[PDB]
């Protein structure tokens, strides 16, 4: 476990720098975002300066994406058993309501939930939804 | 009295196991006291007569309750919906507590869970409403049917409840 480095983050400035919205930022958001947890995937938008209407595109993406999989996975009810975790929720995948360690257990739990693989996946329709527009 | 009494009879694959009784603490927790009580006498026309412990996990609880579907994602109160978190007064203090199982804050139905240990970290996300009065030696023998993740090994029913 290290968070992304300001190294990869300082990449990932310079290419919405100048490639703010074309289609050649989303491969490389994906690159840059190997094997990222959630927190590291905000850390990456984060900082994102200005560009204020496509950040918000973005997020009515994560949005709807993250109540897509509330609705497309009911929580089961009962207490969570010992040594056991609860079931990552929308704003658990979109690291607003998870922490690091549990974002950590889901990617690596067997089977896995690759929390960080999902809400991944939200934010290259969102950046989709940002490209057709602007380009 | 204030708090009601209420018996299960338990039953592994129709084999009888013994009673279980619990006492309500309607005097803390009135409203989840009086689903539980009247889920256990069938009074509204439905209930736990006849249902199944689909979740037992030896060493924490016994889960039951879901007489609707059998398997968790069931249940259903008396109130015509599900009801809020009266409040978080009780505490899970050991075996014999007896606690609502619940989907998040303020989603009650009819599910509840019977403790076997202590499980103090539940404290403010289950509301405890009552406790083993007799029987915890028949909770127990429940708990050898369990597994890790929950599941069975033999059909854990209330074959019959009401209140005493």
């Amino acid at each position: 476990h290290q968070a992304i480095s300001p190294r990869t983050l300082n990449a990932w400035v310079k290419v919405v720098e100048e490639k703010a919205f074309s289609p050649e930022v989303i491969p490389m958001f994906s690159a840059l975002s190997e094997g990222a947890t959630p927190q590291d995937l905000n850390t990456m938008l984060n900082t994102v300066g200005g560009h204020q209407a496509a950040m918000q595109m973005l997020k009515e993406t994560i949005n709807e994406e993250a109540a897509e999989w509330d609705r497309l996975h009911p929580v089961a009810a009962g207490p969570i058993a010992p040594g056991q975790m609860r079931e990552p929720r929308g704003s658990d995948i979109a690291g607003t309501t998870s922490t690091l360690q549990e974002q950590i257990g889901w990617m690596t739990h067997n089977p896995p939930i690759p929390v960080g693989e999902i809400y991944k996946r939200w934010i290259i329709l969102g950046l989709n939804k940002i490209v057709r527009m602007y380009s | 009295m204030v708090n009601p009494t209420v018996f299960f009879d338990i039953a592994v694959d129709g084999e009888p196991l013994g009673r279980v009784s619990f006492e309500l603490f309607a005097d803390k927790v009135p409203k989840t006291a009086e689903n539980f009580r009247a889920l256990s006498t069938g009074e509204k026309g439905f209930g736990y007569k006849g249902s199944c412990f689909h979740r037992i996990i030896p060493g924490f609880m016994c889960q039951g309750g879901d007489f609707t579907r059998h398997n968790g994602t069931g249940g259903k109160s008396i109130y015509g919906e599900k009801f809020e978190d009266e409040n978080f007064i009780l505490k899970h203090t050991g075996p014999g507590i007896l606690s609502m199982a619940n989907a998040g804050p303020n989603t009650n139905g009819s599910q509840f869970f019977i403790c076997t240990a202590k499980t103090e970290w539940l404290d403010g996300k289950h509301v405890v409403f009552g406790k083993v009065k007799e029987g915890m030696n028949i909770v127990e023998a429940m708990e050898r049917f369990g597994s890790r993740n929950g599941k069975t090994s033999k059909k854990i029913t209330i074959a019959d409840c009401g209140q005493l």
